[PDB]
């Protein structure tokens, strides 16, 4: 899986 | 001033979240649940084994860069 970063 | 938190699911997948020390963790729980296609409160989110409440923040829980949040199914009857 690819890296997933969500900015809140 | 953000920190990055690492949310690990029941299947060992990970989603990272960049949050402020003041971000209400409801926002993280809702986002994660949305990306899994389930209701937020059908899950339980744990930091060092303790349940994260909607209005907890990283500051209140003493979180730091790269800390891990674990996600489990809610317990049932």
């Amino acid at each position: 899986a690819e890296e997933r970063i969500i900015v809140l | 001033e953000y920190i990055k938190l690492k949310v690990i699911g029941q299947d060992s997948s990970e989603i990272h979240f960049k949050v402020k020390m003041t971000t209400h963790l409801k926002k993280l729980k809702e986002s994660y649940a949305q990306r899994q296609g389930v209701p937020m409160n059908s899950l339980r989110f744990l930091f060092e084994g303790q349940r994260i409440a909607d209005n907890h923040t990283p500051k209140e829980l003493g979180m730091e860069e790269e800390d891990v949040i674990e996600v489990y199914q809610e317990q049932t009857g």
